[PDB]
This record gives C-alpha cells, sequence and structure tokens, in this order.
C-alpha cells in the first residue's frame, strides 16, 4: 500500500515503481535497475514520485558531479550522518570521519560503526539512496557494478534501519553484461512525435506565455486585450509546429528540444503583426526563414602567411600521392574521402621547392612555419609530441579536409584538382 | 553390471592381494554367474586406468 | 478490505522468503543439498569438526540464501555457540582483506561478551596466533567468489586459513562460493593439497514438472492469516494443474530459455501488487496477461524499440550506412562514404517521382546520437576494462582516433544490412534499399 | 596467546561422539617417522655439528607438497630445546609484502620495529660485528624470488660471514630453483648438499597410516543404543579393512605420493560410512562394526569425477541450442574460434533448414517472443545476452572483450569433443 | 584526462580561496559549501590556454561536469576559449549537444596584433 502520483506517460511505470518500492524493508527488493536512454524523464519521474510520498526517505546521490569511485565512497558516507542526524535528532552520534574511507571495505566497516547506535528505533525503517547516471561515471569499467551490489549483505541484516540501492544508468548495452544477476528492472522506453510534442506544450507554456519578450511584443503593438488563452493558441500554434519541421533533424530527444525553443522564439517574436494573433497560418508563412534553417552553427579564410600557405598546399598532396608516382609527375625537366597517409619530414621539401613559383632557397621561415602549423594542430605527428624534432622515427600527417584545402587553393591562385586523378 | 565384479577381484585382493597380468584362476570365478569371457575381457584393460 | 491487503502481506514477502526462519521455505529440488551442507555445516560447530567445502553453481542459485539459511537455523539455538566471518571476493582485494577479518572479529567479542592496531602484517601475525592456537568457539567462514581470490600471483590468504584446518585448535570450517566451475584447476598445487578437496554441486531444475512443484509450495501459503485464503489457494493450483492454462503455459516458456527460478519469481512481484481488490488478483492469474505487458516491457529498448523510435533521416542516414557497410572487406565506413551514398539515395527517390535532402552541417547533430544509441561502433574500440588498474592504464594513454577529425573516425556497424530488411516494414518508402 | 582465554566459552551440551566420530580426532593432521627415517639424521647431523661448533651453514631440501618437509625440520628444532638458538617460522607465503620478513628478524633479536630498510642495516651490523646461534626457516622459497633476486642473494650473503651466528634452512618447491631463476652467484652461496626428498610409497603409505590409527584400530567402544553415543546398551567393535587402506595407498602414492592426500581420503571415505550409518538408525546431533572397501571406491573416485557433462544435459534449451550452433561452425570452418555475430547467423538459419515441425514452430513463437503477438520481431533470441553471460561466468565459454557486439571473437574452454559428446543426450 | 583536468583545477583555486580567507576534498564538494567554507559566493573564469591542442571529447566532457554545478545559484561560471585560429573548426570537434548548450550567449570578440595595421 502507498500513495502513487500520476504522471503524462508512465501509467505503467508508476505502477511498478510502486510496486517495487514500500515503506517496509521486507517487501522491498534490495536492488533496482531503472534503465533508460537520455531524454525519457527518468530523473523527472523518479523525484515526481517522491515528492508524493513524503512518509518514506531519499537520500540523492549524484555520480554525475562526481569523477571517481573513491569520493563515491565518500560521498555516500558523508550523506547518510547527514541525513539520519536529520531523521532522529534525538539520538546520540560518535560521528566519524567521511575522508577517511577511500576502500570498498572502509564503507562496510564504516556503515557498521554508523548503524550501531541507531539500534534503538522503534521500527524496520527502510533508507532509498539513489544513484543518478552510473554509466556515465568517467571511470566505470565491469567490476564496479557488482562491487556496489552486494554492499547490502555484507551489512548486518537484523538492523533497524535498511539501507537498499536504485540505480539510474543508460547505454543498454551496459546491463545486457549483468542480466545473470536477475536484479529487477523496469525499462523506460522512448517517445513517439506526438508524446514528445504532447510532454512538451505542458511543461514550456509556463515560460512562453510569461517571458517578458512576449510582454514587450504585447504592449509595444498595438495590443487588443488577447486572453492568456490568445497566448496560449499561439503558444500552441508555436510548439505544434516546430516539432513539426524539425523532428527529423532532432530524432525523439527533449533536450535537444529544450534549447532550440530558445533560440527561434524571440526571432518568432519580432515576425509577428497586431492583426496575425488571430491569423495563425500565414503568420508561419511570414515567419517561414527560421523554420527552415538550424542556427545552431554560430567556413574560415585561414590566417596563416603565403610561404606557409604553400606549406598547407604541399602536405595534402600526400593524402593520395604515393611516392611510386609523385617524382615522375612532378619532373623538373579516390582517396579525397579516404583517411590520409603518413609523410616522412623533406618529403614537404621535396614537393615544396617544385611546385614553388630557385626564386626561393632560404628555408628559415619555411622551417618556422612548420611548427606554426603543428600549434594548429592542422598537421600532426603520428607519435606522442614530444621527440618530434632530431630525426628518429616520426611520421606526419595532415587533419584538414578537402573544402578548406580547395579555398586556399585558390587563394593563393594555386591549382590543385589537376593532380587528383583516379 | 562391472561395480560388483570389481570387488570380487577385492576378495581375491584379500586373499593374496597379486596384481597379475594374465589370468587363469581369476576368470575360474566368473563363469559360473552369467557373463562371458569377452566382457571381462574388457574389464582387463579398463580397469588399467586405475592402475590396479 | 485490509483481508486482501493483509493477504498481500504474506504473498510478498513469500516471495522475497524474509519471512521468520522457522517457516523459510526451500523448493524439493535441492531439499537434498541443503541436508548434506547441514550434515556438514552443524557437526562443524557441535562435533567441532575442522572440514572445508566449496560450493559451485551459477549465478542466483539461493547459494548465499541457503547458507544465512543454516545460520539463522542455528541461530535460534545456539546462539553464542559460534561466530561467523563473511568475505565477499568483490568487495575485498588481496590485502585489504587481512582487515576485513580482524576488524570484524572484534565486533564479534562484544556480542560474545588491540586487534585492529599496527601494520597490516602485524595485524596479520596476530590473527595468525589468534587462530592456531568449558568449550572452544567455533568460527564459521562465508567466502564470496573465492575464485577471484585464486588468482595467478600470490595465493596468500588462501593458504593461511587452508592451514588453519591442519594445525589449529579451534574448530574451523571454510565455505567457498563461486562460479567458476573447475574451480581446482584454478588453484597450484601447494594450495590444493591443504584442501580438502571436497566440492558440491548445486543442483539445477532438471525438469519441467520440478519447477511447477517448486512454484506451487513458493505461491501457496499454509497459515491462516486472511478469510480470502482457502480460497485464494485453490484459485492457484487449478491454473496449475491445467496444462493448457495461460500460467502453466508460460512457466513453460521459462523453462525453455531461463530455465531458473528467480526470473519468474521478479515477474510475479508487479503482478500481484498491481491488483486492488481480491477479485481482480484471481482474473489476473487467470489471464497472465500482464505478463505479456511485462515481457513487453523488459524487451522495449534493448535493439528493436532502439530502432523502431527513430524518425524518418535517422533510418535513412543508418540504412545507407549499412549499403557502405557491405561493400568494404572488414564493412569499415566512414562519414563522407555514407553521406555520399545517402545523396544519390535521395536523388534516386526525387528522379522516380520531393522530400528535403538535408545539409552536410546537420547530419553531424543526428549522427551523434547514433553513436551513443550503439548502431555503431568505433573500430578499434575496448569498451569495459574488466578492472580499475587496467582502466587507469587506459585513461594516460593519449588517443590516435580523436586526432583525427570527426567525419574520418572509422565507425563500423553494429547492426547488419541483411537484418534490418526483417525488421523495417514494407510501408516505409525505403524498403527497397534493405535489400541491395 | 592472550585472547585464546576469550576464544573459551562456558555451556558445551554433551555432544555425541559417535563410533567414526573418534577416527577422525586422530585423523587429523596433527597427532619419530617411518618414511623420512634416515634422512632425519641425514638434516641432524648436518645440524647437530654446525650448532655445536658455532658456525654459519646452509641447507637446501627440495620436493613437492605432502612429503614432510613441513614437518620433518620441525622435528629437528624440537628435540633440540632438550640440548642456545631462537627458532623462527619465516614463510615465504605467509609474508604480505617479500620485504616485510626482513622486519621480522630484527623483531626476532630485541624486539624492535623499524621498516625493511633499517632493520637489514642493523642485520648486517649484526653479522659482522657480534663476538661469540639463531635458527632459520625460509619456507616456501617461490614467494620471495619473485621481484629482482636482490631479497634471495641477502639470507645467503649473511651465511658468508665467518662471526655470523646464524643456521639458514630452506625449503623449496623444486630443485631446479637455484638452476632456473637464482643466478650463478647465489648457486654458488647455495652449496651442493641438495638433499632430495622423493614421493612415499605405497608400502609406506600403509605405515602411515596406522601410526593414526595406533590405539584404535579394531579396538572396543562403549555404546548407549539410544543415542549413537560412543565411549573407549552394547558393547560393540569397529574394524578398519586393510585392503581398502591399501587400495588408497595403491592409488596415491602412484599420482602424488602426498602425505595430505593419503589422510584426507581415507578422511572422505570415514565420513560416507557416518551417514549411511546415521541414515539406517538416526542418532542425529545433540553387530560389529566395520568400513567396507565400496567406500574407498566411491571416494577416491569423487577426487576424479565431473559434472560439467551432467550441467551441460541439465542447463536450459537456448543452453544446448546454442552449443549446437558452436560446434557447427567449428566444423564448418575448422578455426576453433568465431566471430558472435555469425552465431546470431546460424541461430537464424538453424529454424527454417529445420522442417515445419510443429515443435519447432512452438519453438520458434517462443524463441523470439514470450507469446504475446501483440510484441514480436526480435532480431536476436530471447535472453540472448542471458545465455551468453550464464556461459561465460560458468567457464565453459570465453569471450574476449570489444564494444562491438558482432566481431568480438568466442573460445571454447572446455573440450569440444566432450561438448559435441553431451550434446548428443 | 576528464579527471586531473578537474582535480587540480579545484586545488589552483582553493589555495586561491584560503589566501583571501585569512583538509577538504579537491572536487565539487566545495562548490556548493563554498557558501559555508568562505563566506561569500564564487565567481570563476577559466583560462583555457591552448584550446586546439586538447582532445575535445575531454573538453566536452569536461564541460558537462560543469553542467551539474548550474543547481546551487550562489555560483557563476564563466569560459574564456583562447583560440589561436579557426572558429570553424572548433565546432566541427565538439559533440553537437555541447554546442547548443554553449550557444545560449557567445561573444565573438577578436584579439589580434595585427588587426587592420
Ligand atoms: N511525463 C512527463 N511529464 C512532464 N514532463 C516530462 C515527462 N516525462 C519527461 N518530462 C520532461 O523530460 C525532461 C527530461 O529530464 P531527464 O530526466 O534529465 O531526462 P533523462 O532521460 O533522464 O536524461 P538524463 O538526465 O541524462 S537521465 C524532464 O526535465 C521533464 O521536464
Ligand atoms: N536476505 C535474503 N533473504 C532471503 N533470500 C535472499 C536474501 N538475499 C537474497 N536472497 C535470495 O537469494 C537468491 C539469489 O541467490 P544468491 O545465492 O543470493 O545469489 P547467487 O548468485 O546464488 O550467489 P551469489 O549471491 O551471486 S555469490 C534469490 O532467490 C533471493 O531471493
Ligand atoms: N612421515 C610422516 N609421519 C607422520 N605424519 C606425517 C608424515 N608426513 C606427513 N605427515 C602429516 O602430513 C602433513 C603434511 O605436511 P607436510 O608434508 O609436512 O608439508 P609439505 O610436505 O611441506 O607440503 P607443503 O608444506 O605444502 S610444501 C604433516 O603436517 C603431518 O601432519
Amino acid at each position: 500500500n502507498v500513495t502513487t502520483p500520476e504522471v503524462a506517460f508512465r501509467e505503467y511505470q508508476t505502477n511498478c515503481l510502486a510496486s517495487y518500492i514500500s515503506a517496509d524493508p521486507d517487501i522491498t527488493p534490495s536492488n533496482l535497475i531503472l534503465q533508460g536512454y537520455s531524454g525519457t524523464g527518468k530523473t523527472y519521474t523518479l523525484k515526481k514520485y517522491f515528492n508524493a510520498n513524503p512518509n518514506l526517505h531519499a537520500v540523492w546521490l549524484e555520480p554525475v558531479e562526481l569523477v571517481s569511485w573513491k569520493p563515491l565512497l565518500q560521498a555516500i558516507a558523508r550523506t547518510v550522518q547527514y541525513k539520519l542526524k536529520t531523521l532522529y535528532p534525538n539520538i546520540p552520534t560518535t560521528d566519524y570521519d567521511p575522508l577517511q574511507v577511500e576502500e570498498p571495505f572502509l564503507l562496510v566497516k564504516t556503515l557498521h560503526n554508523i548503524f550501531v547506535q541507531y539500534e534503538s528505533l522503534q521500527e524496520k525503517t527502510c533508507l532509498f539512496l539513489i544513484l543518478d547516471g552510473f554509466d556515465s561515471l568517467q571511470d566505470l569499467d565491469a567490476a564496479l557494478f557488482n562491487k556496489y551490489i552486494k554492499l547490502n549483505e555484507l551489512l548486518p541484516k537484523d538492523s533497524k534501519i535498511n539501507i537498499k540501492f536504485i540505480y539510474t544508468m543508460l547505454e543498454t548495452s551496459f546491463l545486457q553484461r549483468y542480466s545473470t544477476h536477475c536484479i529487477p528492472t523496469v525499462m523506460f522506453p522512448r517517445y513517439n512525435v506526438d508524446e514528445v510534442s504532447t510532454i512538451l506544450v505542458m511543461s514550456r507554456c509556463g515560460e512562453l506565455m510569461e517571458d517578458s519578450c512576449l510582454r514587450k511584443r504585447i504592449i509595444e503593438e498595438q495590443i487588443t486585450d488577447c486572453t492568456d488563452d490568445q497566448f496560449q493558441n499561439v503558444a500552441a500554434n508555436f510548439i505544434h509546429l516546430i516539432v513539426q519541421a524539425f523532428h527529423s533533424y532532432t530524432g525523439n530527444d527533449i533536450f535537444a528540444l529544450n534549447d532550440l525553443i530558445d533560440f527561434k522564439w524571440p526571432k518568432y517574436v519580432s515576425r509577428i503583426t497586431k492583426e496575425n494573433i488571430f491569423e495563425p497560418l500565414a503568420l508561419y508563412k511570414s515567419a517561414i526563414k527560421l523554420f527552415l534553417s538550424t542556427d545552431d552553427n554560430l567556413s574560415q579564410t585561414y590566417d596563416l602567411s603565403i610561404i606557409s600557405k604553400y606549406l598547407l598546399i604541399a602536405s595534402y598532396i600526400c593524402s593520395y600521392l604515393e611516392p611510386r608516382y609523385d617524382a615522375s609527375i612532378f619532373s623538373r625537366k579516390n582517396p579525397r574521402y579516404l583517411q590520409p597517409s603518413l609523410f616522412a619530414i623533406e618529403r614537404l621539401l621535396a614537393i615544396f621547392q617544385a611546385i614553388f613559383p630557385s626564386l626561393m632557397k632560404a628555408n628559415i621561415e619555411v622551417f618556422q612555419n612548420l611548427s606554426e602549423l603543428h600549434t594548429l594542430k592542422l598537421i600532426a605527428t603520428t607519435m606522442n609530441k614530444n621527440i618530434d624534432y632530431l630525426s628518429p622515427k616520426v611520421r606526419w600527417k595532415v587533419n584538414v579536409p578537402w573544402e578548406i584545402i580547395k579555398e586556399i587553393s585558390e587563394s593563393v591562385h594555386f591549382n590543385i584538382s589537376d593532380y587528383f586523378s583516379d | 553390471p562391472t561395480t560388483k565384479i570389481f570387488t570380487i577381484i577385492k576378495k581375491m585382493l584379500q586373499e593374496t592381494g597379486k596384481n597379475t597380468l594374465s589370468y587363469e584362476n581369476i576368470v575360474k570365478t566368473v563363469r559360473l554367474r552369467g557373463f562371458t569371457m569377452l566382457q571381462l575381457s574388457n574389464c582387463i584393460q579398463e580397469y588399467s586406468y586405475l592402475n590396479v | 478490505d485490509p483481508g486482501f491487503g493483509s493477504l498481500q502481506r504474506r504473498l510478498l514477502q513469500q516471495l522475497y522468503g524474509t519471512l521468520p526462519t522457522d517457516e523459510k521455505i526451500i523448493f524439493t529440488y535441492l531439499q537434498d543439498c541443503q541436508q548434506e551442507i547441514d550434515r556438514i555445516i552443524k557437526q562443524s560447530i557441535i562435533q567441532k569438526e575442522s572440514h572445508s567445502v566449496i560450493l559451485v553453481g551459477p549465478r542466483q542459485s539461493y547459494k548465499t540464501y541457503l547458507l544465512d539459511y543454516e545460520l539463522s537455523l542455528l541461530q535460534q539455538s545456539y546462539k553464542e555457540q559460534f561466530i561467523t566471518i563473511r568475505l565477499n571476493g568483490f568487495i575485498h582485494s588481496e590485502q585489504t582483506a587481512i582487515n576485513g577479518i580482524a576488524t570484524q572479529l572484534e565486533q564479534q567479542l562484544q556480542k560474545i561478551h588491540t586487534i585492529s592496531s599496527g601494520s597490516l602484517t602485524e595485524v596479520f601475525e596476530k590473527i595468525l596466533l589468534l587462530l592456531d592456537s568449558i568449550t572452544k568457539i567455533t568460527v564459521v567462514f562465508i567466502f564470496d567468489e573465492i575464485d577471484t581470490f585464486a588468482g595467478p600471483v600470490r595465493q596468500t590468504l588462501l593458504y593461511n586459513l587452508f592451514d588453519m584446518v591442519e594445525h589449529s585448535r579451534v574448530p574451523v570450517c571454510i565455505f567457498g562460493c563461486t562460479t567458476k566451475l573447475n574451480i581446482l584447476e584454478y588453484l597450484e598445487k601447494r594450495v590444493k593439497s591443504r584442501f580438502s578437496q571436497r566440492v558440491i554441486y548445486m543442483p539445477q531444475i532438471q525438469n519441467l514438472d520440478d519447477m511447477v512443484d517448486a512454484v506451487r509450495n513458493l505461491l501457496t501459503v499454509r497459515s491462516e492469516i486472511s478469510p480470502w485464503v482457502s480460497q485464494w489457494n485453490e484459485t492457484l493450483e487449478k491454473e496449475l494443474s491445467d496444462p493448457r492454462s495461460n500460467l502453466n503455459r508460460h512457466i513453460r516458456m521459462n523453462f525453455e530459455t531461463f530455465r531458473s527460478l528467480p526470473t519468474l519469481k521478479n515477474s510475479i512481484i508487479p503482478l500481484v501488487a498491481t491488483s486492488k481488490n481480491f477479485g481482480s488478483l484471481c482474473t489476473a492469474i487467470k489471464s497472465c496477461s500482464f505478463l505479456d505487458i511485462y515481457n513487453k516491457n523488459q524487451l522495449s529498448n534493448n535493439l528493436t524499440g532502439r530502432l523502431q523510435s527513430l524518425s524518418d533521416l535517422e533510418l535513412a542516414i543508418l540504412i545507407s550506412a549499412a549499403r557502405v557497410a557491405l561493400r568494404a572487406k572488414d564493412g569499415s565506413f566512414n562519414f563522407n562514404l555514407a553521406y555520399a551514398e545517402y545523396e544519390k539515395m535521395i536523388k534516386a527517390i526525387n528522379s522516380r517521382i520531393t522530400i528535403k535532402l538535408w545539409l552536410k552541417k546537420d547530419v553531424k547533430n543526428v549522427w551523434e546520437n547514433l553513436v551513443q544509441l550503439d548502431f555503431f561502433t568505433e573500430k578499434s574500440a575496448v569498451g569495459l576494462r574488466d578492472n580499475a588498474t587496467a582502466a587507469f592504464y587506459a585513461s594516460n594513454y593519449q588517443f590516435q582516433g580523436t586526432m583525427i577529425p570527426f567525419d574520418l573516425r572509422s565507425y563500423q556497424m553494429q547492426i547488419i544490412l541483411q537484418e534490418l530488411r526483417r525488421i523495417i516494414p514494407k510501408s516505409n518508402m525505403y524498403y527497397s534499399w534493405t535489400q541491395l | 596467546s592472550r585472547f585464546e582465554n576469550k576464544l573459551k566459552t562456558t555451556q558445551k551440551h554433551q555432544i555425541v561422539e559417535t563410533i567414526f566420530s573418534k577416527v577422525k580426532k586422530q585423523l587429523n593432521s596433527s597427532y619419530y617417522l617411518p618414511a623420512r627415517e634416515n634422512e632425519f639424521a641425514s638434516i641432524y647431523l648436518s645440524a647437530y655439528s654446525a650448532i655445536e661448533s658455532d658456525s654459519a651453514t646452509t641447507i637446501y631440501v627440495a620436493g613437492t607438497p605432502g612429503v614432510g618437509k613441513t614437518l620433518t625440520v620441525r622435528e629437528v628444532v624440537k628435540e633440540l630445546l632438550s640440548s642456545d638458538f631462537l627458532y623462527v617460522e619465516i614463510n615465504g607465503l605467509k609474508m604480505v609484502k617479500p620485504t616485510d620478513c626482513y622486519e621480522t628478524l630484527w623483531n626476532k633479536v630485541s624486539g624492535e620495529r623499524l621498516t625493511w630498510a633499517a632493520s637489514m642495516e642493523s642485520l648486517e651490523f649484526y653479522f659482522k660485528r657480534v663476538p661469540k646461534t639463531i635458527v632459520v626457516l625460509l619456507d616456501e622459497l617461490d614467494a620471495m624470488v619473485t621481484k629482482s633476486q636482490d631479497i634471495m642473494y641477502n639470507f645467503f650473503n649473511w651465511t658468508t660471514y665467518e662471526n655470523a651466528k646464524l643456521i639458514v634452512i630452506a625449503v623449496a618447491n623444486t630443485m631446479d630453483l637455484p638452476e632456473r631463476q637464482l643466478g650463478n652467484k647465489i648457486t654458488s652461496r647455495i652449496g651442493f648438499t641438495r638433499i632430495m626428498f622423493t614421493g612415499y610409497t605405497h608400502e609406506e603409505l600403509k605405515n602411515i597410516i596406522d601410526l593414526r590409527l595406533k590405539g584404535l584400530n579394531d579396538s572396543f567402544f562403549y555404546v548407549d543404543t539410544k543415542t549413537g553415543n560412543a565411549i573407549l546398551v552394547r558393547k560393540v567393535r569397529l574394524r578398519m579393512s586393510a585392503d581398502a587402506i591399501e587400495i588408497a595407498s595403491r592409488k596415491v602414492a602412484s599420482v602424488s605420493g602426498d602425505a595430505r592426500r593419503a589422510l584426507k581420503v581415507c578422511k572422505r571415505a570415514a565420513e560416507i560410512a557416518e551417514k549411511h550409518y546415521m541414515a539406517k538408525h538416526g542418532y542425529g546431533y545433540d553387530g560389529v562394526q566395520t568400513v567396507h572397501i565400496t567406500h574407498v571406491m566411491k571416494a577416491l573416485n569423487e577426487t576424479l569425477n565431473s559434472h560439467v557433462i551432467t550441467f551441460m544435459t541439465r542447463l536450459s534449451f537456448t543452453a544446448k541450442l546454442f552449443i549446437y550452433a558452436l560446434l557447427n561452425l567449428m566444423k564448418k570452418n575448422g578455426s576453433q574460434e568465431q566471430e558472435l555475430g555469425d552465431i546470431v547467423d546460424e541461430i537464424k538459419l538453424l529454424i527454417e533448414v529445420n522442417g515445419s515441425n510443429k515443435f519447432v514452430m512452438e519453438i520458434a513463437k517462443t524463441l523470439f517472443q514470450q507469446g504475446s503477438d501483440n510484441i514480436s520481431e526480435q532480431l536476436r533470441i530471447i535472453s540472448w545476452d542471458f545465455v551468453l553471460n550464464q556461459l561465460l561466468d560458468a567457464g565453459i565459454l570465453f569471450k574476449q572483450t570489444m564494444k562491438n557486439d558482432r566481431i568480438c571473437c568466442v573460445k571454447l574452454n572446455i573440450s569440444v569433443e566432450e561438448a559435441k559428446r553431451a550434446m548428443n543426450e | 584526462n576528464v579527471r586531473m583536468m578537474l582535480r587540480r583545477s579545484m586545488y589552483k583555486l582553493y589555495s586561491a580561496a584560503d589566501a583571501e580567507e585569512h583538509d577538504v576534498s579537491y572536487d565539487l564538494s566545495l562548490v556548493e559549501n563554498f557558501k559555508r567554507l568562505f563566506g561569500k559566493d564564487l565567481a570563476m573564469v577559466f583560462n583555457f590556454k591552448d584550446v586546439d591542442s586538447i582532445n575535445f571529447n575531454t573538453l566536452d566532457n569536461f564541460i558537462i561536469l560543469l553542467k551539474s554545478a548550474f543547481k546551487y545559484d550562489h555560483v557563476k561560471i564563466s569560459l574564456i576559449f583562447n583560440i589561436n585560429t579557426n572558429l570553424s573548426n572548433i565546432e566541427k570537434n565538439l559533440r553537437q549537444s555541447t554546442i547548443r548548450l554553449l550557444k545560449r550567449n557567445y561573444h565573438k570578440l577578436d584579439v589580434s596584433s595585427n588587426k587592420g595595421f
């Protein structure tokens, strides 16, 4: 028995989370998997349960604001004695150091020290720990996730307070590594095109009718006393069209819709009239220009000098020109798609001396622009970035695509498409 | 059908404790029971894996 | 009524086994195995035996459930008679487990009525001299994943406890639990000679009838709590006795693929908590339509519902992504090879007929989700390291694939082209592109 | 020392000492030796000379475990207490870090605790300065050799000092150890004594059993018929059939020659008759008895026989479906190591190459959806991650790590013929 | 890595915090408790010196870690991207989900020694 909440599209999943969670510890299963990709509101639908259940007690941890397991143990032990202070303030406490723990023994060593002074409680109370984002921990491995499963059983089972877990993770290839533990899973499905728009309208009406960019445009135009419902319609006409002209570009996201709205909204506001408030279809026909462009990209003619420009134009030549062909076709007498090959030194100046307008011999400034180009990360080393100077075995390679080469060819009037021949 | 026949060998191994290679008086207690000369012939070779 | 809800209180804790230890119910297909465990464990404490054993069986096989059941079965009558020390191989490394033992020792002494103090090898010879040496306290060892202690390099901790069998006046017993089957070859020579060689394999559900007999003993309540109980008990078996009943039909599926009881035991827990009155619950086990919805949700986003939940473009990129992948020998393909053949695919659609061909600068935003939907992989990318120090050796390593740009990381394929034809319906326009 | 006072408790409620309980008390591995009788002297006469002459020598013994070299050298020093020395058991494997033995030695001369650096300074300061007696056992020498041999050079360089009051006794795993791990410069210091210990022989393996069975073989117990308690209402006897003890000896001397293995197979076979005796009468836990030959027949086999064959036929259907597909690729290609996607490619194909048999159709319905014609059209089979995880942690299979779930290779770990053979059932 | 980019940076502000203040852990724990650990609030600035040499997925995973600090309201974040050149190269390398995080209030101020001479 529990007081379930109600939400928009989790009607099955609210039932199971009301099923798999009770305030009684015996009915409560130990470990749990909430799985789904980002863009399902699992952090939404979990907390939305918890606000409707003030009877239980939740301790909220956040792995994504941590970096490793060694603070993650320090994250747990600092918080439970922080929470149990605010739940039973009459109970005296030998407060321990949460900085002291760094190893997975030390947690259950300290939880053996924490819970024993809390033994005098009246009934078996549970205590739900919540980890949010267990796959995106940036030092994860295989033998961390099971390491947190068996933590319950190393605890004494007869204590008045029982710690149980709920794990939030993503990337369901990861969950397939641990199906043999058979812990109860509640998968969260992705969304469909209507329920994306249905979620988005009931979540963004509260800001886009109350933004001052509307409220300025209210008093700036001749304001007819349009209702909030009249503000609701144009907001709804905005949302029901923006998901229609962009759904193929964004997929079934919610986060990627929550910001593209907040980029194209004031540019939509300026192109309204006093009269198009009653005229929605012609309003889209006047504000058309934003609905067919992305506007997420905030093609350079590159800063580098002339001899460095020809230094780049010789380096792109060994993306296709092998040593078997080059010395014949460049006498002094297609892999456009493919990944670039590997240079060595002085093959550059082999090609550089050929393609330059006897007119040049001094190569001090030519050697200057090489490590200038190395700091630009346009030509990088194959090996580590340390010993590449003294000629040991060091291979070089470009990192510029074909188009920026093509503009920079014509920027110095040099022709390159002749020498690329499939 | 072969668990018993090790113990009549153990009755011989009770008597003298001899691991002989070829038999004339081990086989004499087998023919009165009901099994042929071929079954025991396999029992010689397979109990060699028992190093007995 | 609360009496229906009181029946929910009884049935749920029966499905978790959290009853008092007198009424914990062991299934029939393993009652022999607990008794030989019992004959091992109770003569170790009472008759002061000093013998070890290794439990071996697959995951979720009641192994840790069996052992503490014996302890609770002995906690009722042999209270002070013994102490338990439980070690996981997962939570303990080779060297902190010494501190794991000694710290768990001293907290038993206050429960039975200066040890952890010192260096790690200082406390090590302490528990050596405290163990090797009216009646004597016996000590039960509980080892989970003892195979990870059985590594190649040192194997120290196994060697000390197994010699405590041989010399100590303190009566001990060791309980290895694992799942690596041939555990005995994993040990070296000098440790195996210390070992008393007795292992016991854990049983499995060998016949279809066995788990049918198990689930009957699982769900049936025998104690009188609710007025509903006598009505509830005969509804259970009537579904179970009929071989054409749906509950009996769906248990047969669990016998086929999983053949493991806690998988099916997992399914019933929402099915018996989702009911609100008595009669709805009886129809639920009569219909078992909730098991369909349950197996729907467990399936809904592994691979197929990943594919069904994508837009028109995301299909069209991936469909092109496999038609490039079929051409090369390794199957690898770059981003430029994808967008090039994606171009002529859209051009074929207009020339055979009005479809917005997108740019270059936007497909990247769609390409980002496709790699983190795991429909592609990087070419040589070991995904997850096994332990911590192998992962830490991969963190310091600066990489070369990031040093080539985004559009040339050689992405390979997770879902092959020929399998796309079977899932993509023919009503979609790109169905001619699934086949080559 | 201290806490053994606290390891004692009071209430001991009359444990039933049955017939076979008093066997296992003496069949405990604790309590002159018949087999290594003269070699005890060869140690001792090598040791008695240096002890009563204040010198520094080295003694090197080798052999497989289970031959008494842990035991015999303890019997050397034990009588010597009757007739100037400090006994230490410097075990190799009981050191956490290899340098930690250095701490013990400096602890066991005066009672001080410093680091392994500061110990060996004062140890070296001891071993060349003291005017004029230390016995040290360097057990299990495979542990302390591993890193860079700088530890092992010290333990024999101390022997070279003529003013060093120390007697070292090395016990190794193999005679080869100063020839395949150590340098020759250590091999000069090891000497050429090299006392070899062989195995035990099966005649002496009879002669080691009855030393535990001295006062109890064919003796008499005083027994009440109500509780099964035996006292060294009937007055029963219990006999041990020596031929079954002999066939225990002729195997263990054949394979290993291990003194623990001989005692424990008798100890395992003893408790088989214990439960069968308790089965027939049920005295619980609160005319002439014997132990048959049929007990040691089972228990010796119980060291051998497996279950992975019985495990495989008691697995799931899709488990046995998996391996049958896997051997099909190994006889198709002959490459013993197949890509994971090709197996998923095969189990699809192994559906429809069989006919429209409704058993296969009732399989093929269930193999891609758990009934429920609503949700269907699964690509890979139901619980395919599960059985492959279940075959992985079982040790039968082995799968290399790759984030690609198609081209990650799979290698068998048990013999594929027995996989072929168990599949036939 | 992601790890030491966090850990050295938390160290570098912490000594700068005690020197103006007149045991703790070097991660984001200090960031929320900075109101209680040091009284006044926090406005940090990030002088990314040479931004195009860094593996950008480390930088992309770094900025998501800073995104979690946006729920405490007593701290203000400011990023300074000292590129060498080639702004179009930079929007190619990062994840596009983070460019939309970046594109809220961007300012493309030019700083060049040679600007119209
Ligand atoms: N049923 C719903 N009703 C209203 N809003 C919803 C509903 N489902 C999802 N949302 C919204 O979706 C947003 C997504 O929140 P998140 O929980 O972060 O998404 P996510 O899938 O959990 O990604 P994360 O944070 O990486 S786990 C929430 O902030 C809600 O505003
Ligand atoms: N506290 C508990 N009380 C009763 N049953 C439990 C408890 N914890 C786990 N179980 C049961 O244990 C079973 C799972 O088997 P376990 O032995 O715990 O795991 P295992 O894989 O068999 O061995 P482990 O735990 O992996 S080392 C399930 O049926 C659980 O219901
Ligand atoms: N000749 C013997 N007489 C009596 N008891 C013996 C004899 N040989 C071995 N034992 C017993 O069997 C045990 C076997 O231990 P040992 O053989 O001494 O050890 P081991 O040969 O060094 O093997 P290790 O220690 O693993 S290298 C001894 O501890 C004794 O209890």
